[PDB]
DNA sequence: TCGATGTATATATCTGACACGTGCCTGGAGACTAGGGAGTAATCCCCTTGGCGGTTAAAACGCGGGGGACAGCGCGTACGTGCGTTTAA
DNA sequence: TTAAACGCACGTACGCGCTGTCCCCCGCGTTTTAACCGCCAAGGGGATTACTCCCTAGTCTCCAGGCACGTGTCAGATATATACATCGA
């Protein structure tokens, strides 16, 4: 048989989705869920797709930035496994 | 309860173009959290906005007005 | 004040003699600039010992501070 | 005494500030109780 | 040069606009125009490509100290990190 | 309240209820904030 | 260019110029001046920029 | 110049003693000066340009309070 | 260490986003009456800069010794790579 | 009807707690520098007022610059054959 190391393909994943574009979440669940949200506030609400697409690109800005601060105080512990504790303590320095 | 249309590739995929390694069975969950409470502050004020105007359609604008109260001017709307 | 008096305000003169020349200063600018100064060391300091307590250590060093500020996005 | 004196007016700064851009961004040319209103809604 | 001054009368910016006001704005607008589009034009040829699109600006912006400063907190849609 | 509004240029007019309802609620806060 | 560069091109300038008018203001309504010259343009450009 | 030498070790181990800190390693204090540095520099710098543009020859407290605002925090009592 | 997997290149073919031309219309430009905000001039007088004498608060330099940080080892069980099942977009 | 998520067991790598050891925070002491108080000099510059003028707001005329509409074509695209780079047992 064949086969590569653990590891060697997460590279190949960073590798790969930092240079594409496209969007990342699946469009009509991430609309299903804005439709579902928007309802705890008014009725018959209507919603043109240019907003769920502004909603959309809006969530995959601040998710990506915040991985990335999240990455940094991980690792400052000399670990390479991120954990929830890391995602509260960015979170708490960021006074978010 | 459409929450758990969010799915674990999803995640991953984002957490991937973040650059991270190895990541840990608690994330997914800690995640959600996080998205949803996002969400709800963003559609308040766009919702605000809108009913503002008087209007039954949200419009990108209203969007980008919620957006930039905040602190997160968003460039390609207009 | 917990900073000497005196060698603030010639820290002050210092810094504003690269702007302008024959510069005066009022009796109360320096102190805002001082009561400023104390506010954000002692921020600085806070935020910093959650990054010394989260390596488990007990002694704050400079990769503290410089991950604070760093994740601040000074 | 001062600092009362300085948040006061910082409110009402922040306040006429969100009501101005309501009154702005509909073209409107004059502010009315709904401005404010809705003000208070957008910063509280 | 109209444009500007229109704008400034109608947005209550002040109650008066001298004449000298649109020109200063105009220039330093058309300067900071040049300089964006100069760069997103080498980055369009450093790609073989004939046509700018968004993620040469978040290339071009991103990689200046000065523009990246400026523009810290913008947003790009479909620019990515 | 309503001097200012007028002042500050933030409209050409300004409706009876505007200051009122600001002064009101700059009072409410500002007592909000002295109690606590 | 693509339509999307210049979209993207004139939310750039409607934000610096709303930046700019805004110093402007405030630094003649600091002084008790009714009218705005090259002088609290040059200030805004050098204080924003 | 040497003038900065005048941030002496005792003002800033107390300003860390008030701020929790508990164990401290000896080579907090080059940092501490180089951020404070920093911090006076962007802060004067705002203040004389506001100085300057009302052709004053005396620096006041006024030009202080808006170049601290302007840097996004806001001191009462001035 | 080379050969099994994966991503890159060179080619023919393709279709719909863009560069260009048109009619026409609403805003910009040229001329005037008008007037008040703003440039200049002068005085009054304060409060900032420069200096002196001196008395102890705080900062300075040793040195003693033990709390803590650090490199190292062992082990146990969490999450990574790949195959098959199956779901709804 | 095909490609997306969901599920399975295997297994090597990581996270975690133990020790041994030497160095450099902390504390007490004696000394010495200059922070601070109070009093003396004196002139550069801030705060208010009046003269009077020349730059900008409001009303009207007329025209050519720029908004909707239509055209048609070539720059970017999937798809193909395959090239060669990278990783592992």
């Amino acid at each position: 048989p064949h086969r590569y190391r653990p590891g060697t393909v997460a590279l190949r994943e960073i590798r790969r989705y930092q240079k594409s574009t496209e969007l990342l979440i699946r469009k009509l669940p991430f609309q299903r869920l804005v439709r579902e949200i928007a309802q705890d506030f008014k009725t018959d609400l209507r919603f043109q797709s240019s907003a769920v697409m502004a909603l959309q690109e809006a969530c995959e800005a601040y998710l990506v930035g915040l991985f990335e601060d999240t990455n940094l105080c991980a690792i400052h512990a000399k670990r390479v496994t991120i954990m929830p504790k890391d995602i509260q303590l960015a979170r708490r320095i960021r006074g978010e | 309860d459409n929450i758990q249309g969010i799915t674990k590739p999803a995640i991953r995929r984002l957490a991937r173009r973040g650059g991270v390694k190895r990541i840990s069975g608690l994330i997914y969950e800690e995640t959600r959290g996080v998205l949803k409470v996002f969400l709800e502050n963003v559609i308040r004020d766009a919702v605000t906005y809108t009913e503002h105007a008087k209007r039954k359609t949200v419009t990108a604008m209203d969007v980008v007005y919620a957006l930039k109260r905040q602190g997160r001017t968003l460039y390609g709307f207009g | 004040l917990l900073i000497r008096k005196l060698p603030f305000q010639r820290l002050v003169r210092e810094i504003a003699q690269d702007f302008k020349t024959d510069l005066r200063f009022q009796s109360s600018a320096v102190m805002a600039l001082q009561e400023a100064c104390e506010a954000y060391l002692v921020g600085l300091f806070e935020d910093t010992n959650l990054c010394a307590i989260h390596a488990k250590r007990v002694t704050i060093m400079p990769k503290d501070i410089q991950l604070a500020r760093r994740i601040r996005g000074e | 005494m001062g600092i009362m004196n300085s948040f006061v007016n910082d409110i009402f700064e922040r306040i006429a500030g969100e009501a101005s851009r309501l009154a702005h961004y509909n073209k409107r040319s004059t502010i009315t109780s709904r401005e404010i209103q809705t003000a208070v809604r957008l910063l509280l | 040069v109209g444009r500007v001054h229109r704008l400034l009368r109608k947005g209550h910016y002040a109650e008066r606009v001298g004449a000298g006001a649109p020109v200063y704005l105009a220039a330093v607008l058309e300067y900071l125009t040049a300089e964006i589009l100069e760069l997103a034009g080498n980055a369009a040829r450093d790609n073989k490509k004939t046509r700018i699109i968004p993620r040469h600006l978040q290339l071009a912006i991103r990689n200046d100290e000065e523009l990246n400063k400026l523009l810290g907190g913008v947003t790009i849609a479909q620019g990515g990190v | 309240v309503h001097r200012l509004l007028r002042k500050g240029h933030y409209a050409e007019r300004v409706g009876a209820g505007a200051p009122v309802y600001l002064a009101a609620v700059l009072e409410y806060l500002t007592a909000e904030i002295l109690e606590l």
